[PDB]
RNA sequence: GGAUGUGUCGUCGCAUAGACAGCCAGGAGGUUGGCUUAGAAGCAGCCACCCUUCAAAGAGUGCGUAAUAGCUCACUGGUC
RNA sequence: GAUGUCGGCUCGUCGCAUCCUGGGGCUGAAGAAGGUCCCAAGGGUUGGGCUGUUCGCCCAUUAAAGCGGCACGCGAGCUG
């Protein structure tokens, strides 16, 4: 979720995924199409979505942690400096870049604790299931 | 009537058929009848 | 798609222009259509066949038997629904041709049968619209259908004679 | 694979659904560009332990091993691959997944079991016989046994390359 | 009470009597008397004590009924073979206890009159079928 | 109604 | 986000030895499957999802009741 | 080298994300009375106590006593 220590602050910037691979920790993945930014508590959202669909299994992994910190508005005015220490945390992903993928449940009781997280997610994704052997 | 944006099946009846430019809801139960207009 | 035409004796076809014009023993009928879409009476039995295939040609085909065929079990026979009055005090007597509503209303409800049908009470409790045009019949004996639909607790006002209509149940 | 061109420039495929390769050895390295939907309904049976018929335009079959191939990202579909030709008695090393077979006797006791590593790779294959899969028990297995590479069979010869006590799988408790 | 025929079948206990909670108001309100059910019933499940043999029963009209007793549970015979007086959550984990084939002749010997199995072996593999999933093993069998 | 194992119940 | 609105490419698929949709008819016996509860019988929730016959019919679609029941489905045959 | 600022009073007018009238679907809609959503701005939308107020509370009614916009409409119109 929220990362337990690090420096404070940063900026922005963007261009297509680098570190999302497919295929590991799992047969099925749900993957991103879109760039974005993506908050710590979208990922719960996601998590407990998806936890409550499978009633046990725990075979869900979340590859796609909150390494970016966010400020925001103090009520309004301008005359100072850097605000909002703790806004959010976000976790800046990338197009064919990895999320999620589910393990052991069938493909429609996968197909759908996907659809289901995918509904709260800033961004459009489709999901994957095999031929991914590029490094392991 | 139920107005929704996302019109879609509900049990093994709804036909969602398409009127006069509308895209529509219609099933045996009437709960369901859906209508995006 | 569809083409089976069983057109007996007693009718006459005259496909003499986009005018389908017919004739039988309930009385001469009349049935436009496409042009495009084309259709004559091969041997005996009719046929109605069409140039390009898929959609925008096939439903006008589906169209054009059906309404055709119709046009035939029309003057052969002719059509006659049969509507049932339902509930405590529903009846409907009868005016000349004019059927006589009766079904709870402070005031009864009377219906005229347009130019070319007739209504038929036998008991009066149930209704009888016999007609030439099948279109007709059914858009007329609607109307009735309307006057006072079923209550959708004890299934009252007029319905298909085995109008399957279930009761909502309340108290 | 009836693959034909193999130029530098792929414009004559780009555009036309035609994937783009390069096969070798330390012998010829001749430059490819092979079909799209070929090798699509191809790679997928075989995977990276099937070598296949390779008669360039002109009629020279060659044998060859699927090496290292890139997909695009964002869409699944690949653009480049890599084939290493086949060999006669040593190609390399293989890439060789592990599998499962029969009722684990740890998942209808109250668990499910996993595979800590998918596609496992071992040391000196064999040219002409190359496994093309893995079979491996799992009924065994109860709440927490952990199968390394120091178990599986192996095909008659086959030395594993990876490290012994790694674990493959192990059936993960419930919740 | 009142003037109603139809149709009944309910599963009530063997050697018990039929108080409120068997019957009453359950098939009462069919036109019927407890009373010479409470007897004739309890009557014929003296033989099969100790159970709940089911049993459905016919309306006629007026104070008219019918009654076929049937086979009594076989789950209070193995409890008292295994020294459980309660059933399992888990039929495949935590599982009760074990059995003889011969158990079995006098299923199939009693419960005859309703399997409609072909001939022995049928019957027989049909029964460990309900034994299976209740939480019983089976003993011996082919082969060995 | 109104149970299934108490005493009461149902019947029209 | 939604959708039998079209155009063009791709995948399964399943099939005149006669499918799909329509129709008539059937529909299993064990078993109110075992389990939890004031109870819950193909359908609130744990566990499985086996046997028998058969041309067949799955401890099971959904609706329904306080459980029943009742109503259909997956599997089966003829009509085209 | 001035675009007068709150509230009210007078005068309107327009938008709809409709307060009431009018039409309709579903309802857990028995009737009656309601809930909700859909269509619909023709017309209507009370009088007092307190407070500069805007609002809001309170009295007594009502079909209702809508929410906003037009330099928080309107001071070369007034009050102040
Ligand atoms: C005990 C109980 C609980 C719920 C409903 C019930 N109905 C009756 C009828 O007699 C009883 C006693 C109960
Ligand atoms: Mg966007
Ligand atoms: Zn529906």
């Amino acid at each position: 979720k929220r990362t337990k220590f690090r420096k404070q602050f940063r900026g922005r910037m963007t261009g297509d995924a680098k570190g999302g691979d497919y295929v590991a920790f799992g047969d099925y993945g749900l993957i991103a199409m879109e760039p974005a930014w993506i908050k710590s508590n979208q990922i719960e959202a996601c998590r407990i979505v998806m936890s409550r669909h499978f009633r046990r299994g725990g075979k869900i992994y979340i590859r796609i942690f909150p390494d970016k910190p966010v400020t925001k508005k103090p009520a309004e005015t301008r005359m100072g400096k850097g605000k909002g220490a703790v806004e959010y945390w976000v976790s800046v992903v990338k197009p064919g870049r990895v999320m999620f993928e589910v393990a052991g449940v069938t493909e429609e009781q996968a197909k759908e604790a996907f659809r289901l997280a995918g509904h709260k997610l800033p961004i459009q994704t489709k999901m994957v299931k095999r031929e991914v052997y590029d490094e392991a | 009537m139920k107005v929704r944006s996302s019109v879609k099946k509900m049990c093994d009846n709804c036909k969602v058929v398409r009127r006069h430019g509308r895209v529509l809801v219609i099933c045996s139960n009437v709960k369901h009848k859906q209508r995006q207009g | 798609g569809k083409q089976p035409i069983a057109v007996p004796s007693g009718v006459t076809v005259n496909a003499q222009d986009g005018v389908f014009k017919v004739k039988g023993p309930k009385g001469e009928l009349t049935v436009p259509y496409n042009t495009e879409l084309t259709v004559r009476q091969d041997g005996d039995q009719l046929l109605v066949e069409r140039p390009s295939d898929a959609q925008k040609h096939r439903a006008l085909h589906g169209l054009t038997r059906t309404l055709v065929a119709n046009a035939v079990k029309g003057v052969s026979d002719g059509y006659t629904i049969n509507l049932e009055l339902r509930g405590v005090g529903f009846r409907a007597k009868l005016t000349g041709k004019a059927l006589e509503m009766n079904i709870g209303y402070s005031h009864p409800v009377i219906i005229e049968p347009p130019a070319g049908v007739t209504f038929a009470v036998p008991e009066p409790t149930r209704i009888d619209v016999s007609g030439i045009d099948k279109q007709l019949v059914g858009q007329v004996a609607a109307n009735v259908r309307k006057v006072r639909k079923p209550d959708a607790y004890h299934g009252k006002g007029v319905r298909f004679v085995g109008e399957q209509i279930a009761l909502k149940a309340g108290k | 694979m009836e693959l034909t061109a193999k130029p530098r420039t792929p414009k004559q495929k780009l555009d036309e659904s035609m994937i783009a390769a390069v096969a070798y050895n330390k012998e010829n390295n001749v430059s490819f560009a092979l079909d799209r939907k070929a090798f699509d309904r191809a790679f997928r049976q075989q995977s990276t332990t099937g070598l296949f018929d390779i008669t360039v335009e002109g009629g020279e079959t060659f044998p060859a091993l699927v090496k290292a191939v890139q997909m695009d990202k964002r869409k699944r579909a690949p653009i480049h691959v890599d084939f290493y030709m086949v060999t006669y008695g040593e190609p390399v090393e293989v890439s060789v997944p592990v599998h499962t077979t029969g009722r684990s006797q740890g998942e209808v006791q109250g668990g499910l079991v996993d595979i800590v590593v998918h596609n496992l790779q071992i040391v000196a294959p064999g040219p002409r016989r190359i496994p093309q899969e893995l079979v491996v028990d799992v009924t065994k297995m109860n709440i927490g046994d952990h199968i390394t590479a120091g178990d599986i069979k192996l095909p008659e010869g086959c030395t594993l390359a990876a490290d012994p006590e790694l674990t493959v799988v192990s059936v993960l408790p419930p919740r | 009470m009142k003037k109603v025929a139809g149709i009944v079948k309910l599963q009530l206990p063997a050697g018990k009597a039929t108080p409120a909670p068997p019957v009453g108001p359950a098939l009462g309100q069919y036109g019927a008397n407890i009373m010479e059910f409470t007897k004739a019933f309890n009557a014929q499940t003296a033989d099969k004590g100790d159970a709940i043999i089911p049993v459905e029963i016919t309306i006629y009209a007026d104070r008219s009924f019918t009654f076929i007793t049937k086979t009594p549970p076989m789950s209070y015979l193995i409890r008292k073979a295994a020294g459980i007086g309660k059933g399992s959550s888990t039929p495949n984990k935590a599982k009760v206890g074990k059995l003889n084939w011969d158990q079995v002749l006098e299923i199939a010997k009693t419960k005859m009159p309703d399997l409609n199995a072909g001939s022995v072996e049928a019957a027989a593999n049909t029964v460990a079928g309900t034994a299976r999933s209740m939480g019983v093993t089976v003993e011996g069998g082919p082969n060995a | 109604s109104c149970t299934t194992c108490e005493c009461c119940c149902s019947c029209s």
